[PDB]
């Protein structure tokens, strides 16, 4: 399967969550993944992109500092933590390996996707 | 930052016949827009990297193009298969913008 | 994925000039500069980091032989993979190539892809 | 396998004259051409990969000794097993043979099996 | 045994099958292993092959899509999943070695052969 | 692709004598075809590669040959214990072509 | 974290003068001394220690390149990190820097960050 | 959570005891970690500074002699030895690493501090 | 050794207003002071290194100076989840000393 | 188990002349041949299998001397432990023997066990 | 331990005049032994084994050091660290010292501890 | 013990045997092993020599293709596989290392030999 | 507690018995390691010691064939067999390291003290 | 081999005073002697190395001293805590021969 | 092969007297040739390599010699544990032929 996601049910407005992307069979040492966010109305938005070993994130306008993103090498997980949710935030949340390890290139492995809800 | 424009938003097509999406960007991107494929219920799957450059596994029928701001896919030979949806990538500036994601609809 | 792809960009008759050694992201990396060797032509800087990338296997095996070719000076081809590197400053220093080969050149012919 | 065994075509009197450096199906190798030392003779193309055959150990114990009689120049035998690489293009540039040995050579004599 | 093949008894004329082929002791980084299939008719057929690492895989004529060979190092498996099962296509399917590695020169010791069945 | 023509099927030789299969490909293949021994009910093993190289730990009693478009087998003192199929193998390019499998029926 | 960042100070135009290796702490280290090319400035002695800190994994990587430089005699810029080491002796023989990047560079701005 | 210490409850002013500060998130052998105490009035103070291997340890002159502190890099702990508890001494008692490997420098994330008490 | 004046102890100030701490040391340290933030029932957190260097993912509203005997902090805007303890640190030799602590008071 | 015990026989004044690399039983080793510096005497060949004897983890820090010794031409001592090999071929090409030591010379005395 | 303590002797302006490689209880060695530059004062022998003592980490970072003055000939200093080494005959023909550091000299002073 | 050897109590005379002789403590990389058998007439033989790798094995003349020892490095075992046995070859069966790992020299040092039998 | 000495109790004159001395934490490859023995009269005495890997060994003059001091790295175990045990040899049999490593300096972490009774 | 004379065999001190011990050596030993500290029922532990090198991790009191035959440890002040035996070692050559152990009594 | 005669087969002599075994070969051997000692109901262990480089480890009583065709091993001195067998070993050429095997025998 090489992605595993696991976590994120039903939060209310302002709790949090702590989401997993336990992956097999590559180099996650290398691999920068990232995160991308569904939409009801089916549109993909984009969230906290790791680096290769995590001293570079990066978050778009929209989420900053309410995310937060991690890597654990030799466990292999993600481990994106977030902050008190508003209304919004209810999509799929899947996490993606990027193509050769970079971030200029795109996105090769998708997962299967959680479900956040907040209501 | 830069917002994608995928017009139209549907593509009746009946098949053997080729389509042309319309990812329109509003900043002169170069040649750093991607496409991608999400069939109903599922996770997407990468088609061609810099609107130029394909990738092995793929069928070569997927025939990105495009440079400026007016980059497009043309499948040259569309089947029953590829009902699904196809969006559009930024990979030049932060943060990454997707785009909008038409049909490929075969009406029989 | 080779090295000598359709993908990947070479820059022929290039005698490397500069070399560079440091660390960045908790990685190792290092970084070379060619100019022509007829002293026409532009620069090109390529560098290569330890634990990045799907070329971090070949990095050990380069470094020994970047050193070869600046020891010497001795025309040489350089293979590079564009776009690869996306840190914030390390980009706009040296450049955002990526070092995949270090061909010997010969007077007229080069040995390696093309 | 032994190196100098009864399947294992060799050449003698090689002169080793490029040197290549890469990657290829994440893993690295290199490749050298050798013109006989007499000018006379066609080149012979052998490379080495670093983790696809049973040749995989004797990697690193031939890229350091294969890039000293690089600097020298000094006339070297050479053992090579034919039809190693089934890569679609990597077989089209250099060659399919496979470095197993590097004997270096004196004047009348080269020390090592044949 | 260094090969197992575990995995496929019966399956309609459509679904699909996962063949494991797990090794013990060599190699399994090196030594590009492939897979081949006997007949009802007892002819030989060859069916997939796959290089050390993976970024390189062949295919016959007959099967173009409907097969797919993987590799999982530091597991040694294979992992051949099918799809599309005609009515054809009821063999042994073994794996082999592939003698010293390299594909040009022939198959080392097979192992014991599942049995696939399209009814 | 290229075919390779096992001729003939059957092999009816009494123990203690040589016999010589036939393995004529359609393209000159030049010296890449191997042979294998599969007994009944049983899996495959090598004997002789590239036509001419037979393999360690195989009795030396089996003897490869053959070059150009007429490759042959040659046992030189069968025995009861081969009674199995003989494959033909060819390697020089895709598809891998197999053989049709002769059989070495000793009769008493 | 990078090598040439807003917190690490640099020293340009230095030509390595002296080296030392040895051991402390279960961990071999190794300290040079540039004096400037021109003769004037004050020494900068600049150590690297494996396994203590976040600049542990760029330890071999340089200690070839800090050979190279002795080695030949040519004019290199030097990047370090002050106030790293609290040995309680050994800050006070060599220094309390910590080597993190080695440029080389002939007459232009140095190849490398400033 | 990269830093939790087990051990450290009530003892009579004399006893002892060891605390842990097991630690799974960065790298052991490198980052000299420490031990910093709280104080009923919200005052902190600094104990147990430990070098990279161990050779080296320092300790304030308020505590010194009563106080042993260790290293296993194979475990990742700290393993804090109390002795001689005077009436004093009861804090928090946090672990921390030096936020490079160097104590000349700051502090990265904090523990979550044990309960030490002496009555 | 050093010892801590962290004068005053207390700063009642309105949110959206500049705040200015002291830890005026006792011997001349020269830049070697850190800064520490831990909210009420919490381990602390470091702020600024050096009296100078701020540390990444930390906000930059935080921004320190000083040197010699005077350092101080300057959050440049407070908030009403600025309510911690500020502390600093003497990192320039054995003992390392830390302050007494400040509150960030805020009243409607 | 030392190099110079009673059992492990020793040649000095010996010069290094030859040296093939290869592989045998999945397992990378190498060859010398010294003809003594005056010229007289016999050739010696001793080779070094890593991962076979019990002489193996003293593959790398040899290798790296037997090639030190080779390039510059200088009398060297050289320790062996005969009849070690037992391959077939192996042993009738270049010899029975293990290397097992090189140490240097002098004019009058070498700098060694004896 | 720290190379320069007050433990460990040390010997200024001594030139490496010989180099021995070897084996000893299943761990490679190495020993030296220095002239003084002016030809006075009484030899100095060091070795140094793999895996025997707390000096262990710092083999191979002075193997390669201690051969590199080896081959230029410049005046260095060394640490040692008398009576370690147990071993019956092995402390009678080079010494019982333990090599524990290479400090480069210049004319008149010696980077390193003392 | 460094050397535990396992199978054969009776065994029909043209039956089949596996000999495990699992070492323990030694650089089983190296060492090339051997077979030695015992006799009820106290008179010991050889029995299928070993390389270090194994591709090269050596046996005696009485016992040429009959028997084929494996040796499984990695794991520290030397599997002999018995086949067609005669009404003799009822024996010990010990195993010996080599010393210094080489066959040209003596025995190192022995197991303690399991019981073959033939009905 | 880096040091167990599990083994030893009361023997025969005659018996045989084993001392484990299992090491926790330093490098047990190097660090020779030794036994000392405590009369009951509170003398100590000098028994067996190993060398680095195992090829040198030194006994008292006392003993010289009782006794024999082995060590297998990988488990960190010193294995003291007693053998032909007199009727003095009871004592407490401390297992000690070595300062830096080398027999030629003091010894450095005695044992806990085991019980060895002949009667 | 070389015997130790530990003379004498009791040192009843009143705490607050220097001792000295005695290892009286046979053979002459230079200065490969180190000195013990074993308390009742306990492990002992090293206290000084080749009779002038002391050991960090221990308190500084201990400092001992002698060359040639005659080797003794003077702890400077005494303490009530200092009540153990003190034993004696050499190193030139094997065997070991230990000391005989002297006890340092404080007598109020 | 080569074939080993050990001659005789038993040797009754007194405790403390020296004994002399004879594996006298029939091809000339050179110096190959080893010696065992298996002690009854029990395995053996090499004493003598290359019939006269001893092994560390053993009583240094044992003193092989020989050369050529006439090998032989030498107890100098005996005792009432040295009952065992005494095998010789061969390390030409393929296969390894042992020895017959005499008993050190001591009549009281």
């Amino acid at each position: 399967v090489k992605l595993v996601e696991s976590g994120g049910g039903l939060v209310k407005p302002g709790g949090s969550l702590k989401l997993s992307c336990a992956a097999s069979g590559f180099a996650f040492s290398t691999y920068d993944m990232s995160w991308v966010r569904q939409t009801p109305e089916k549109r993909l938005e984009w969230v906290a992109t790791i680096s290769g070993g995590g001293s570079y994130t990066y978050y778009p306008d929209i989420v900053k500092g309410r995310f937060t993103i991690s890597r654990d090498n030799a466990r292999n997980t993600l481990y994106l933590q977030m902050s008190s949710l508003r209304s919004e935030d209810t999509a799929l949340y899947f996490c993606v390996r990027q193509y050769y390890g970079s971030s200029n290139y795109g996105m090769d492995y998708w997962g299967q996707g959680t479900s956040v809800t907040v209501s | 930052d830069i917002l994608l424009t995928q017009s139209p938003s549907i593509l009746s097509v009946s098949p053997g016949e080729r389509v042309s999406f319309s990812c329109r960007a509003s900043q002169s991107i170069g040649t750093s827009i991607h496409w991608y494929q999400q069939k109903p219920n599922g996770s997407p799957r990468l088609l061609i990297q810099y609107a130029s450059q394909s990738i092995s596994g793929i069928p070569s029928r997927f025939s990105g193009s495009g440079s400026g701001t007016d980059f497009t896919l043309t499948i040259n030979s569309v089947e029953s298969e590829d009902i699904a949806d196809y969006y559009c990538q930024h990979t030049n500036g932060w943060p990454y913008t997707f785009g909008w994601g038409d049909h490929a609809g075969n009406k029989p | 994925e080779w090295t000598g792809d359709n993908t990947n960009a070479y820059y022929s008759d290039e005698v490397i000039s500069e070399l560079h050694v440091g660390q960045i992201d908790t990685s190792p990396y290092f970084c070379i500069k060619t100019v022509k060797a007829n002293g026409s032509g532009t620069p090109v800087v390529a560098c290569a980091v330890s634990k990045q990338s799907i070329w971090a296997p070949s990095f050990k095996e380069l470094l020994d032989q970047a050193r070869y070719f600046y020891s010497t000076g001795q025309s040489v081809r350089i293979h590079v993979q564009k776009n690869i590197w996306t840190y914030p400053l390390f980009v706009n220093t040296f450049s955002a190539n990526a070092l995949v080969g270090l061909s010997s050149c010969s007077a007229t012919q080069c040995f390696g892809p093309k």
